[PDB]
RNA sequence: ACCGAACGCCGGGUUAAGGCGCCCGAUGCCGACGCUCAUCAGACCCCAGAAAAGGUGUUGGUUGAUAUAGACAGCAGGACGGUGGCCAUGGAAGUCGGAAUCCGCUAAGGAGUGUGUAACAACUCACCUGCCGAAUCAACUAGCCCUGAAAAUGGAUGGCGCU
RNA sequence: CGUUCAUAGCGACGUCGCUUUUUGAUCCUUCGAUGUCGGCUCUUCCUAUCAUUGUGAAGCAGAAUUCACCAAGCGUUGGAU
RNA sequence: GCGAAGCUACCAUCUGUGGGAUUAUGACUGAACGCCUCUAAGUCAGAAUCCCGCCCAGGCGGAACGAUACGGCAGCGCCGCGGAGCCUCGGUUGGCCUCGGAUAGCCGGUCCCCCGCGGGGUCCGGUGCGGAGUGCCCUUCGUCCUGGGAAACGGGGCGCGGCCGGAGAGGCGGCCGCCCCCUCGCCCGUCACGCACGCCGUUCGUGGGGAACCUGGCGCUAAACCAUUCGUAGACGACCUGCU
């Protein structure tokens, strides 16, 4: 027979591979598209999540009950420190997809770039690039890497800039740098590229990418909870407590002829540790990481022109399992996903 | 040794008919420019028809079921598939002989390519009736990259339109050359019209 | 059943100049040029006389279904023929109850905007088709002009605005409101 | 933008049948699909023929469309198709074709190395044109 | 369980019933004549699906007319008078309805086809002229196709497909 | 029937069809066993569409409400017995 | 009682998207049916429908790049070219390319014009069951000796250096300067090649693809896993880390 009173679904149909994530930084899916019209500039950049706060503001926008009022927010603290340019890659359109066709590093690579080519820094011997290196002090190698850029020029649709992060300047234990494509978009391929060769080996801070009041995408990996139940997993209902074989479990999987178990069925497995994309979250603050002209100067995180205190983002004894935010940051509107010390796009 | 096909203007089950039994005769068979593949009956029929294969599909694991293919390129695969004994080792082995690509590549665009008038539209259809291009069949269905091949042929084309305009002088040549020799080539041109040739 | 031949003359007059490549016709004269490809419709198309004074069309052994087709070539023909020498203009008034219709052109004819009908905010924007001319005449209250070449263009783009007010949940045998298509005639009478 | 036309007086070729590859004057239209066809000096009687195995050429002559063999025969002998076909280029082709077939292994041989030594020839005029085309646009 | 055909082990040949685009052996005939467009096409006894009714969609047939005494649709003058005739009173000067059911002007209005009235009034259809000048109109009937025609896992002319 | 008006909505006297979501009818599978009703939980599917999107017709002036089409995408509740 | 951390609640908080084809429907032009008409050819608008963009997983699917075993024995990759010997097989000249229409098309100079030597348009001329033909074209497939005629300054040493073009899945081709040698393509006179005495897998793409020994020059020096630690992770595996 049928169903005697219809409910809606218990979780949903598009995320469910819920596999644990082959990738543990967030990867860009979609990149914006490009018009030949806009300067060129980078479209991501990668930062760490440090922690949660309030964040007290003046509502202005007319018709709400709200209006010319004071709210608090919860917004999540991204410590965001300049990231190195190490190196670019072209993309040329095929009917098959979209292909690389040449990737160019650059002469000089830190070790903590470095760091990522090795599985065990310790037993390595430290000889990644040694050999291309030396690429770039002659006249044959060069005017090869020239031709090569060349030919990227005239060939390549899609251009993205390789760019890691500084473990050098952050409080956590691990030290290999995380190395990511961002995609240039902006004018033609012969500007982008010569822009890129021109950011090579140099430093990208955040407002270069990002600014002010800015409704950006969060990409990263959920804070895994392990092998969970369905009614911890697809939030179904628990079974009463006259129940013998448990109760909180899925009573009825299907019917007879087939319904056997398919993918809509709920079952228990991996909650947690998903690769999600969360769209639409408010950029509040880019901060102003600790500079010296004479002393410290911690008064320009989180003194605003209404506070004027002498107040750093960083708590009262530091953000909880995270570390002491030393860099430049940025402050997002809502809870952002991942745990602490967690990589973000 | 290898056939080079071309799909423009082709017919669908005209060409994979032929396909087919050329490839189960032990034969390597190219078919190129699948977008270009014509469907007699309008775009409509043939879409429905393609939109109810897509309904067709494995209500418990539609990842374990039936793969739709959206490529015009695959959908000519997929219509050969179901002319070959697939589940055979000879069908396996003529699957393989296959090769079936959208637009034509570089391995094949400087190559003589075949026409089969056989399963031609012009040949084989009322002029008319109506018909729907594959190409935009399955554009229109889900495939992503007409406008970059679009693109790539009209690079190819502008290259083939100088290399035929060289051909066209290298012909002219030809032609004035004899020309030019006319006139001591009298007993070499003579003995190939009385055997029946350039006449 | 088969017919053996349906032919039919179309006598240009001299003020016309057709010419045609395969079943691609040209027409070009006062107004400018107009272009038909006659293409997948599958007809002879002669063009004879000195200096083309006719421009003949046959269809060859085709039952109903294409013989159905000259005198729509034939009329297509005059109709391009009357766009080049003459033009189309379009009269269409707008008929309301209560709330006046706010009409306005934009760059030239291109963009209209339509205002207060039915009392509703929500303005109406319309786009023309290339080569039609809107405009709001003179000695007359609420009422646009569109002027063309292409009748295809010219009664396309009048059935946009004409569409575009239409009266919504409502009996429309009460509410007569919108702008309706009055007048069909030529830019030019001669 | 026809030029051939089934017209009484109209000369075909047949293209396959039992009278393959003969010429045909159209004395009559009979439906559709199916002519009447005379022969009268290319030994083929008078006879219903369809349009399928007949391709036209672009010879006419007069006669009315009921002759009784006579008149046409007279029209043909006047017009001289026998000659005029002859000097049609595309019965010298026909021809060149039934040589190429009629072509026996000696003679295929003579024509081998007459094809060999004339592409020889015309490669080296052919090379000389190149090598004078550049001088010129030099 | 249907059609063909009954059986020792083989070689050559020939067929029955079925078929000859590919699976799958064979039409890779330069096959003949027509019909069919399907936004649910159709595809071979049993047999695995369809009806009544309807279609100027298209192809034929049957019957009856008119067209130089100047058709058919297309712009255009009219439905008056005996007559508020006659039962209907609750209202029929055409008018909810029914027995009735013709003359005059005549070029022409049927004691009327509708719009619509406590009743009216008014708008408005047989026939012809001014304009275009040769094939047209009406009713049945048989083919193919369409509507009728809606089920539950994704679904089957066997599949691919086929115009 | 509907103030006139068969067909906006209905529709007698008759007649043609679909469904196995009801009961019948048969006994074809199962009696060396296929756990026999409801309720709870949960998933998928059909359209013969209640509401929502886009529309056409009303005896649709507006509001409200009926008839019909494309259409199963998303919903179809809390309880006393 | 209160309660750190961690999990947790529409019991707290944050976020949740745009196009394309079009259905029904309304239309445009306009026949059939010299009148009219959304339809017959064509064209427009069109939505919780469908499909994709967003998001999730990433193919017995590819791509770009880095490093590639100096040790107390070793071992690899590019180049020029020599040797048998195992395994697995397919083969038996190649074609090195216009787009395009089917009630049309191919080729010229362009006297005429426009645009960036080339392209395009007008006129004219040659074929069109295609001879500027896949019914097609290209290479000969016996050898060498010497001694004439027609034609030719051509070819070769995986010829050395330079100019380039080719990215969709490139992996090849053209053009110049220089050293040496030869009489190769078509006809003829001149003989000789184990002429194996009729008998079948001849010929070759091929210095075919994989493995084991050997001739040299140049270039080189590792990575992964286990053990330890971490907890952004976790049933175990697996994942993120740190350690001269
Ligand atoms: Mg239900
Ligand atoms: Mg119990
Ligand atoms: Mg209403
Ligand atoms: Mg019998
Ligand atoms: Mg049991
Ligand atoms: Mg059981
Ligand atoms: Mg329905
Ligand atoms: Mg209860
Ligand atoms: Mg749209
Ligand atoms: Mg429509
Ligand atoms: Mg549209």
């Amino acid at each position: 027979s049928h169903r005697k009173f219809s409910a809606p679904r218990h979780g949903s149909l598009g995320f469910l591979p819920r596999k644990r994530s082959s990738r543990h930084r967030g990867k860009v899916k979609s990149f914006p598209k490009d018009d030949p019209s806009k300067p060129v500039h980078l479209t991501a950049f990668l930062g760490y999540k440090a922690g949660m706060t309030h964040i007290v503001r003046e509502v202005d926008r007319p018709g709400s009950k709200v209006n010319k009022k004071e709210v608090v927010e919860a917004v999540t603290i991204v410590e965001t420190p300049p990231m190195v340019v190490v190196g670019i890659v072209g993309y040329v359109e095929t009917p098959r997809g979209l292909r690389t066709f040449k990737t160019v590093f650059a002469e000089h690579i830190s070790d903590e770039c470095k760091r990522r080519f090795y599985k065990n820094w310790h037993k390595s011997k430290k000889k990644a690039f040694t050999k291309y290196c030396k690429k770039w002090q002659d006249d044959a190698g060069k005017r090869q890497l020239d031709k090569d850029f060349s030919s990227m020029k005239k060939y390549c649709q899609v251009i993205r800039v390789l760019a890691h992060t500084q473990m050098r300047l952050l409080p956590l234990r691990q030290k290999k740098a995380h190395l990511m494509e961002i995609q240039v978009n902006g004018g033609t391929v012969a500007e982008k590229l010569d822009w890129a060769r021109e950011r090579l080996e140099q430093q990208v801070p955040v407002s270069q990418v990002f600014g002010q009041d800015e409704m950006i995408d969060v990409i990263g990996v959920t804070k895994g909870k392990g092998y969970k139940g369905v009614t911890s997993r697809w939030h179904t209902k628990k079974l009463p407590r006259k129940t013998h074989r448990g109760l909180r479990k899925v009573a009825c999987i299907g019917a007879w002829h087939p319904a056997r178990v398919a993918f809509s069925v709920a079952r228990a497995g991996q909650k947690g540790y998903h690769h999600r994309t969360e769209i639409n979250k408010k950029i509040y603050k880019i901060g102003q990481g600790y500079l010296i002209k004479d002393g410290k100067l911690i008064k320009n995180n989180a003194s605003t022109d209404y506070d004027l205190s002498d107040k750093s983002i960083n708590p009262l004894g530091g953000f909880v399992h995270y570390g002491e935010v030393t860099n430049d940051f940025v402050m997002l509107k809502g809870c952002v996903v991942g745990t602490k010390k967690r990589v973000l796009t | 040794q290898v056939l080079v096909l071309d799909g423009r203007g082709h017919l669908l089950g005209r060409l994979a008919a032929i396909v087919a039994k050329q490839v189960l005769l032990g034969r390597k068979v190219v078919v190129v420019r699948c977008e270009g593949i014509n469907i007699s009956g309008n775009f409509y029929r043939n879409k429905l028809k393609y939109l109810a294969f897509l309904r067709k599909r494995m209500n418990t694991n539609p990842s374990r079921g039936p793969y739709h293919f959206r490529a015009p390129s695959r959908i000519f695969w997929r219509t050969v598939r179901g002319m070959l004994p697939h589940k055979t080792k000879r069908g396996q082995a003529a699957l393989d002989r296959l090769k079936v690509f959208d637009g034509i590549p570089p391995p094949y665009d400087k190559k003589k390519r075949m026409v089969v008038p056989a399963a031609l539209k012009v040949v084989r259809l009322k002029p008319t009736r109506k018909f729907a291009y594959l190409g935009r069949l399955a554009h229109e269905v889900g495939w992503k990259y007409q406008a970059v091949t679009a693109t790539l042929e009209e690079k190819r084309k502008e290259k083939a339109k100088i290399h035929y305009r060289k051909k066209k002088q290298l012909m002219r040549l030809r032609k004035q050359a004899e020309k030019n020799v006319e006139k001591k080539i009298d007993r070499f041109t003579e003995v190939l019209k009385t055997h029946g040739f350039l006449v | 059943m088969k017919t053996i031949l349906s032919n039919q003359t179309v006598d240009i007059p001299e003020n016309v100049d057709i010419s045609l490549k395969g079943r691609t016709v040209i027409v070009k004269g006062p107004r400018g040029t107009l272009r038909r490809d006659f293409n997948h419709i599958n007809v002879e198309l002669s063009l004879l006389g000195k200096k083309k004074k006719r421009l003949r069309v046959d269809k060859w052994w085709g039952n109903r279904k294409e013989l159905a087709t000259v005198r729509t070539i034939c009329s297509h023909v005059q109709n391009m023929i009357k766009g080049v020498t003459l033009g189309f203009r379009y009269k269409m008034r707008s008929v309301y109850a209560h709330f006046p219709i706010n009409v306005v052109i934009q760059e030239n004819g291109s963009l209209v905007e339509i205002r207060n009908f039915l009392g509703e905010k929500y303005i109406r924007r319309v786009r023309m088709r290339p080569g039609v001319a809107c405009s709001v005449s003179q000695a007359q209250k609420d009422e646009l002009v569109l002027e063309g070449n292409d009748i295809e263009l010219v009664s396309n783009s009048a059935a946009l605005i004409q569409q575009a007010t239409t009266v919504k949940n409502k009996d429309i045998r009460k509410f007569l409101d919108g702008i309706y298509v009055s007048e069909k005639g030529t830019v030019q009478q001669a | 933008v026809f030029r051939r036309f089934v017209e009484v007086g109209r000369v075909a070729y047949v293209s396959f049948g039992p009278h393959a590859g003969k010429l045909v004057a159209i004395v009559d239209v009979i439906d559709q699909n199916r002519a009447l066809v005379d022969g009268p000096c290319t030994r083929v009687r008078r006879q219903a023929m369809p349009f399928k195995c007949m391709q036209l050429t672009d010879f006419i002559l007069k006669f009315p469309h009921s002759a009784r063999q006579k008149y046409v025969r007279k029209a043909w002998e006047k017009a001289d198709i026998n000659t005029k076909w002859a000097a049609t280029r595309w019965a010298k082709k026909i021809e060149a074709r039934e040589r190429k077939a009629k072509m026996t292994d000696f003679d295929r041989y003579k024509v081998m190395k007459a094809k060999k030594m004339r592409n020889r020839i015309i490669k080296n005029e052919v090379k000389k044109l190149q090598r004078a085309a550049l001088l010129k646009a030099s």
